């Protein structure tokens, strides 16, 4: 699945995000409910306004997942089997909405590293992103 | 299709504070690097092995420079998108075959370019309204 | 949308033959077993637990004739489309909000529900011109989205 | 991922293709070109003509690359290795395509096997066509 030195990019490109967990995740999810309307269908639960406790709370669930994936880059399946399972089959979301939070994550941190968001640490955090994406619609059954 | 006053002024304010130059090479760049497929249709720029020989290759600035210049046709046609880019339409999807998924993959990095080119400034508000604009653009040319 | 008399011709000749109620059973049905994500919007239908209940589910059954019936309505009206299907252009998109993606999936399987039950029938040239047809429906029911 | 029994319906649904390879995959082929005419633009060395030897060959070819790939179900990555080289490094094949192509090899497989062809081959043989076609576009 994953490359190599792209593992060592993505860790950079990591260690950024690590440290602001709660306002990276929280800023990714109102940035996709904002610009993806569509995707608030699948938290009709949810208080989905901007400074939600709820949003803040799940974003940084969220980031926390990816961290975890990040240190498990390679065996990502079975890391992320329980999401997997939970997004497939419990949720039943639609893939393309894996993409969209995906550029949702990214437009986070280019707003937050900006020139430091280089092409090569653009393509390489792109692979893990699409790569955790499929492992969340593995399941799909 | 309902342009709002809210987003045409969120396109027209930060439309002018873009470095089309800088920011067209990035986007080009970006997509030949992220999306080697793409390379293939670019065959006569020349050197693309490396994402530094891409990014060096004076084509592909050059030509990135064009790219952002016709989205800047859009900024200021908002209400006649579709008329404005019926031609380059035949050219990407007669002449050349150029698959519309792509369109689309050239304007998710479109944007990812005006974040980082922007950082804060560039609200989820901001966001919204340019992605509804690539969105707009590359349906325009998939006719 | 520029038909032609052969088009035209291989289309409707065709749906002439087409068993409405039974090809659009099976597309639906293959749709939510194929496409799994898909059943969380017929979450009202009741079982859908297996293929097995898929098939048999009436409601799946009945829905799926809907469907292929409202596609007669693009068979009749080629030169007329986005028209027809604006409204439910609405519906899909603005009340239902279901991914454009998932209108093209669903013309694909309507393909191979046709040529399983045309066999050779269904030419290249004919399968060309439905491809063609299913395309365009789905981009007048993604009107909603822009 | 691919189930158990997937791997078995795949392997019924192939014993049916297995002994057409030669026509299946140039009517695979023909119905790509015929329906998505952009992808003629891969093959500019070919003659596109339906009886086409060279077609005809290439079909031939294609088909026996799935049939090793049903072989070696538990491990495509190790098996499509050149493939997916070939695919993406030297040809550059929009991914895109790949579902194109097997869109056509399952009109083929509907199109021969009628009512045989059931919801479930189907959902099957659909997931063993696209973690081939991911497979193809796994380098770069
Ligand atoms: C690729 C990034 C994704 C990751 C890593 C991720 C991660 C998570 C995690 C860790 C949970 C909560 C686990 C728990 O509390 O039991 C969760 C739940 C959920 N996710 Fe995802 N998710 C992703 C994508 C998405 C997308 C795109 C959607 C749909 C638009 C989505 C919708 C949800 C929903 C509705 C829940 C349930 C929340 C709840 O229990 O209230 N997720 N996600
Ligand atoms: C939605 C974004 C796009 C816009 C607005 C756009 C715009 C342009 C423009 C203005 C030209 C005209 C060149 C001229 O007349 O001097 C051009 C040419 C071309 N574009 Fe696009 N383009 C887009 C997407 C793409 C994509 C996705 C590809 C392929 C990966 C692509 C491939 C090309 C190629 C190969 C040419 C011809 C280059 C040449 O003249 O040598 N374009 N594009
Ligand atoms: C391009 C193919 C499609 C056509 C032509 C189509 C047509 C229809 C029609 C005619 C109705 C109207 C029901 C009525 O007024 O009695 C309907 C309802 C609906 N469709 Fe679609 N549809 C298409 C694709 C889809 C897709 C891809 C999905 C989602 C996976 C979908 C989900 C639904 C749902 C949930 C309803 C509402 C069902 C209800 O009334 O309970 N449709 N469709
Ligand atoms: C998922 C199914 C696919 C499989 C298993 C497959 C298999 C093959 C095989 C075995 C070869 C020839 C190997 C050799 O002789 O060295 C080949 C070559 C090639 N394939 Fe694919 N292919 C697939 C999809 C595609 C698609 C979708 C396209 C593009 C539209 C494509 C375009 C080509 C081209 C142009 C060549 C080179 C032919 C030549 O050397 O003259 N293939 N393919």
């Amino acid at each position: 699945m994953l490359t190599a030195e792209d593992k060592k990019l993505i860790q950079q490109a990591w260690e950024k995000a690590a440290s602001h967990q709660e306002e990276f995740g929280a800023e990714a999810l109102t940035r996709m409910f904002t610009t993806y309307p569509q995707t608030k269908t699948y938290f009709p639960h949810f208080d989905l306004s901007p400074g939600s406790d709820q949003v803040r709370g799940h974003g940084k669930k969220v980031l926390g997942a990816l961290g975890n994936a990040v240190k498990n880059v390679d065996n990502l399946s079975q890391a992320m089997a329980e999401l997997s399972n939970l997004h497939a089959y419990n949720l039943r979301v639609d893939p393309v909405n894996f993409k969209l939070l995906s550029q949702c994550i990214q437009v986070v941190l280019a707003v937050h590293m900006g020139k430091d968001y280089t092409p090569e640490v653009h393509a390489a955090f792109d692979k893990f992103l699409s790569a955790v994406s499929a492992v969340l619609a593995e399941k799909y059954r | 299709v309902h342009w709002t006053a809210e987003e045409k002024q969120l396109i027209t304010g930060l439309w002018g504070k873009v470095n089309v130059a800088e920011c067209g090479a990035e986007a080009l760049a970006r997509l030949l690097i992220v999306y080697p497929w793409t390379q293939r249709f670019f065959a006569s720029f020349g050197n693309l092995s490396s994402p530094t020989a891409i990014l060096g290759n004076p084509m592909v600035r050059a030509h990135g420079k064009k790219v952002l210049t016709s989205f800047g046709d859009a900024v200021k046609n908002l209400d006649n998108i579709k008329n404005t880019f019926s031609q380059l339409s035949e050219l990407h999807c007669d002449k050349l075959h150029v698959d519309p998924e792509n369109f689309r993959l050239l304007g998710d990095i479109l944007i990812i370019v005006l974040a980082a080119h922007f950082s804060k400034d560039f609200t989820p508000e901001c966001q919204a309204a340019w992605q509804k604009l690539v969105r707009v653009v590359a349906h325009a040319l998939a006719r």
